[PDB]
């Protein structure tokens, strides 16, 4: 109405759209987080602060894989200490913003799991190239 | 039916942000004179548009008197107007012995025009120049240690030495559209009613706020925003003594004010380059200086606050009290009209208070009958306190003739354990932060946080 | 003669040699773009702002894949009202200076689709995660 | 004792392990070196100079290949100058500090060998995406 | 003859004040271009156009 | 000082005219002050006229 610039140009307008809607539009969000006397210093300030973000988090998605896609499975199994929902609920009814007030906790456990799946991806990987 | 992980990059969240915004300045204020205009000088012009969202579903809670975005906005107005004051009109060497005398003395209004002889310093610092400039009231000290006599002193000759103001520069407020760095973004509500804090409904996005006008004034706030439905009364906690009630009015009112006497100007080179600018001479007549406030309109506005008001002091009456004394800077409404300063005595504006049946009774007139307050101007202050940042106003010729539309309340409360029938408010005010603190409140500022996850089942093959 | 060094490491010196040429070269020049009192924040500013830009273009190609390549296929076909030159004339007498005084219009009808067609992918990718 | 977070986040602890060590572990130590009134230009100045320098070595890595697996191969032979000892040697005896002292010569060789067999790659892929 | 002015300086006199060329160089992302031709009115447009 | 013992000899009072909050007005003051930074005038003929 709106529509993806004011959703995504703009931000945080899927937030009310539950997560299912997300599946087709995370895409402009991420391009417009990279934007661009003594003021100056403010200034620049806030645009190294920015690049910094950006780039950590790039390389975060890089080690855990898959990762250009933005969207991507990393062949870790849920603990069922998380399975506490369907997935029609956490899709169809649930929000970025509601998921995450709960599902922030645990948030290291995933990342040290993704990191290893993909550690020992890559091993097996050079071992077949190394057969290969 | 097993469940597989996947991450979501860029997705829709946020947190609470503690960050900075910029200028964002008017972009129509931008002309070759724009390096003469405070505060637009220095920062950068923009154009953007008003944004869509509306969020939805989503609601979010809002607290006015957390929102530290107000501490950046007064630090920076110290700082930014510190600044640009740097360069310019020292005015050490006027703090020397002064010799004065009256007016006519005769009407209190224009004995205060003390003829002010000296001894300055000519372009050549061997050369010695007898000069005088007219000087009213308060900068004028009698000497420390004379004896009624006609030796006086400047006022800042004990404490720090001050400036006066680069002559060229313009100081008008020009509205700053704050905007969000990029990774952050804004939120507003949209929400009458809001008690300055809680869960708003229906809550807009915001890239750039809605410019503000830095005003330097206290008590009546003029220049601002109005409800848009009703008044609203807004409080960090009613039922303590000790806060700042802030009023938002739906309908504006307007004050006319306005200094009659036609002035004129002379200038004085003290020694090389800089020049000293004073009064020549008052040169008409003295009449008094004062602000119109139509009679109607503010009695219409008591009333009406005191209908909103008497919701969370039930069954009481709303008496108004006069400030509890002080110096001209604590009890008198400050105007900077025409770049010049004005103190004006709030009696008898807040002087009544109206049964608590607060009855919204008037009649149709042709009446024109006004409320005057009248007006003493100064020429040395302390730009919000700042003694070690005292200035010397310049002069300014003809008459000064100025409006608006107002405006929004600075109260407090009063009243003991002998009373609880009625309440007593007062006029308040001195702290910059609650003027913009009044408009500021609307926005939030919230950090996007992209990068989540959520189960899919769905895995990938290698 | 000139080389690539001073075509690319240098810039624009395939500028004249048609677009053809491009094929095998275009490569350094990308490279060479990403190189490193008051006068600071002169200095940092414009270290930040070559940052900027360049980080904003490889947003740019990610969203819209291949990425990596620099060369990538879309998979979006040509709109008819910009087919008025054969292939062979564009590639073997064109220059990249010369199209793109042309092709300069409808630049964000092509970004459009080409976000979209990966938009497209990505979802059919996922369904066919899903069945797999 | 120590372990992956000593090691990587700080610096350099597999230095003294060998460098077959490496090859389970050389991921953190990638992601923690792209950390974050006169003053502000020193820090301002520190902090653009490691994202160029950040961004330098990803722009190298890409025009390479693989290049997001962090150990890549690349297709490009060794020359038999630089074969003087044997594999086992290398991985299990041999630090990275030390393999780095000797085969330090010849660095822009190899980079310029892993440059053009990428090149050739990409042409002989566009050949097939023709035909295909 | 400066007293009726504004004030002024005299120079530090260990400062040395003599041309030096400054080679001036492009930022990343950006290049310059000169002409190598004569005949050039300073405007127009040149042929053989150096990097 | 009192002079006698080296230690207390070195207590020197200084009288001097200091500029006043009014520019035009001078007072005359005195400040403890010890050896060095007291220093003889320079071409006088030990008197007691001093400079810093
Ligand atoms: C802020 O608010 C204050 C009020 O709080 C306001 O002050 C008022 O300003 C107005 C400005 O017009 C003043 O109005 C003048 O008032 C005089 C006084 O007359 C009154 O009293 C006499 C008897 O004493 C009555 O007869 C008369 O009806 C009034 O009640 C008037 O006389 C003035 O009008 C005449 O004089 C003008 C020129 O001075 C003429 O142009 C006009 O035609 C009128 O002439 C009449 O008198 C002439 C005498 O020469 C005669 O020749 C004519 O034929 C005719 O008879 C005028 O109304 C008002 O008094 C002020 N009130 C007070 C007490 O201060 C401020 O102005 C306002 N400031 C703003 C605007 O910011
Ligand atoms: C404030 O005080 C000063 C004096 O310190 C007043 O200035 C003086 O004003 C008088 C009367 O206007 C001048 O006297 C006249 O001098 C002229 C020649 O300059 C002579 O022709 C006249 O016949 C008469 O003697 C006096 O010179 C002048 N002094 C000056 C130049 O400083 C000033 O008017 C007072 N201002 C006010 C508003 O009270
Ligand atoms: C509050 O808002 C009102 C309404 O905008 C302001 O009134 C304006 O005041 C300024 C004073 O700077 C006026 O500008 C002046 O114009 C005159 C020529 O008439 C010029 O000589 C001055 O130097 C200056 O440029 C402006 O015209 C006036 N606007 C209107 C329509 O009345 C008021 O200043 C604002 N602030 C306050 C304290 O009220
Ligand atoms: C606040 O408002 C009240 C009500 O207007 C003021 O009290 C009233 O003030 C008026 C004006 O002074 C009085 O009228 C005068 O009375 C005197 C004495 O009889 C008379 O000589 C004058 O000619 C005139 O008639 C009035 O009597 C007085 N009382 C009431 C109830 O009206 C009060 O003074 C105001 N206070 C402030 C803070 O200004
Ligand atoms: C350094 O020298 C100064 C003088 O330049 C000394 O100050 C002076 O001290 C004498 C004796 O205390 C004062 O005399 C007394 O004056 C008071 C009234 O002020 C009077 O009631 C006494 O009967 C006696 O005459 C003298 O006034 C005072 N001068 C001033 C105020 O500067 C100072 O004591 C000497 N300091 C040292 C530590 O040597
Ligand atoms: C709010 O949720 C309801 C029910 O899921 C949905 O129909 C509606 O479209 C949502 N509104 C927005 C704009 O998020
Ligand atoms: C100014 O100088 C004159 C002449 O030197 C002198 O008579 C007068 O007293 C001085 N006034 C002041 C206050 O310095
Ligand atoms: C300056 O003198 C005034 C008048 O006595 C006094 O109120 C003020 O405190 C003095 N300021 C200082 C710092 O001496
Ligand atoms: C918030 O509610 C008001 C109700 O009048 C509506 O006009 C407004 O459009 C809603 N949100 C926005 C975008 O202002
Ligand atoms: C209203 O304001 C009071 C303080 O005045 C605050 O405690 C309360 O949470 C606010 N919201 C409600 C529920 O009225
Ligand atoms: C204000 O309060 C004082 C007592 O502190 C009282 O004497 C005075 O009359 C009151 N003023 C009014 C009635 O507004
Ligand atoms: C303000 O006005 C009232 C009523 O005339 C007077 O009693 C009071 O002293 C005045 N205060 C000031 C600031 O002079
Ligand atoms: C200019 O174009 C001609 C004809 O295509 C070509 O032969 C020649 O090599 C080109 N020169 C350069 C260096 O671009
Ligand atoms: C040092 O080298 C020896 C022999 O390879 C090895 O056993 C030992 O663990 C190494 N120590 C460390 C911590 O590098
Ligand atoms: C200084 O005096 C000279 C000589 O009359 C004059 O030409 C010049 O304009 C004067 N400057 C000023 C600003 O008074
Ligand atoms: C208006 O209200 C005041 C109390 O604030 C009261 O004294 C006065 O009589 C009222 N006048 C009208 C217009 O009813």
């Amino acid at each position: 109405a709106v529509g993806i610039g004011a959703v995504f140009l703009g931000f945080l307008g899927a937030a009310g759209s539950t997560m299912g809607a997300a599946s087709m539009t995370l895409t402009v969000q991420a391009r417009n987080l990279l934007s661009g006397t003594v003021w100056g210093i403010k200034q620049l300030q806030a645009r190294v602060l920015a690049v910094e973000r950006y780039l950590r988090d790039q390389q975060l998605l890089g080690i855990w894989g898959c990762s250009g896609k933005l969207i991507c499975c990393t062949n870790v199994p849920w603990n069922s200490s998380w399975s506490n929902r369907n997935l029609s609920e956490i899709w169809d009814n649930m929000t970025w913003l509601q998921w995450d007030k709960e599902i922030s906790n645990y948030t290291q456990i995933i990342y040290g799991l993704l990191e290893e799946s993909q550690n020992q991806q890559e091993k097996n990987e050079q071992d077949l190239l190394a057969l290969d | 039916e097993n469940l597989w992980v996947t991450v979501y990059y860029g997705v829709p969240v946020w947190k609470e942000a503690k960050t900075t915004l910029f200028c964002a300045s008017d972009a129509r204020a931008y002309e070759k004179e724009v390096h003469n205009v405070w505060a637009t000088h220095a920062c950068v012009p923009t154009d953007p548009s008003p944004q869509e969202l509306v969020l939805g579903n989503v609601t979010e809670n809002f607290n006015m008197w957390k929102n530290d975005m107000v501490d950046q906005m007064h630090e920076d107005i110290i700082s930014l107007w510190d600044q640009s004051l740097k360069p310019c009109v020292k005015l050490t060497p006027l703090c020397v012995t002064l010799i004065c005398s009256d007016a006519t003395v005769k009407t209190g209004t224009v004995e205060e025009m003390k003829n002010c002889s000296f001894n300055t310093t000519t372009e050549i610092r061997d050369k010695e120049k007898k000069e005088y400039a007219l000087f009213y009231k308060p900068d004028i000290v009698p000497l420390s240690e004379t004896n009624n006599t006609s030796e006086y002193r400047l006022i800042n000759c004990n404490t720090s030495a001050c400036t006066q103001a680069c002559p060229k520069v313009t100081f008008e407020p020009i509205p700053i559209h704050y905007c969000a760095p990029a990774g952050y973004a804004i939120l507003k509500c949209n929400d009458e009613t809001f008690n300055g804090t809680g869960p708003c409904s229906n809550v807009s996005t915001v890239q750039c706020t809605h410019g503000i006008r830095p005003v330097v004034s206290t008590q009546l706030l003029l220049n601002g925003s109005l409800a848009e439905k009703e008044i609203v009364i807004r409080s960090e906690n009613l039922t303590n003594n000790a806060k700042i009630i802030i009023v938002h009015l739906h309908t504006p009112v307007e004050i006319v004010c306005t200094r009659p006497n036609n002035n004129t100007r002379k200038s004085v080179r003290i020694g090389p380059g800089q020049t000293f600018y004073a009064t020549g001479d008052i040169i008409g007549d003295i009449k008094q200086a004062h602000c119109n406030i139509s009679e109607e309109k503010w009695n219409d506005t008591l009333q009406k606050v005191g209908i909103e008001l008497q919701k969370h002091f039930p069954n009481k009456t709303i008496k108004y009290n006069q400030s509890a004394g002080g110096d001209m800077e604590i009890t008198t409404h400050s105007f900077n009209c025409g770049g010049e300063f004005f103190y004006c005595n709030t009696s008898n504006l807040f002087n009544g208070t109206y049964n608590g049946t607060y009855i919204s009774t008037n009649s149709s007139a042709n009446s024109t009958s006004t409320i005057t307050l009248q007006c003493r101007i100064k020429q040395i202050i302390n730009m919000w306190q700042g003694v070690g940042r005292c200035m010397y106003a310049p002069p300014i010729a003809g008459n000064i003739t100025c409006r608006s539309n107002i405006t929004g309340l600075l109260l407090t409360r009063d009243g003991g354990t002998n009373s609880n029938e009625t309440e007593t408010f007062r006029p308040a005010g001195g702290d910059m932060r609650d003027n913009w603190r009044s408009e500021l409140y609307k926005y939030k500022v919230v950090k996007i946080e992209p990068l989540g996850v959520a189960p899919t089942r769905c895995k990938r093959r290698v």
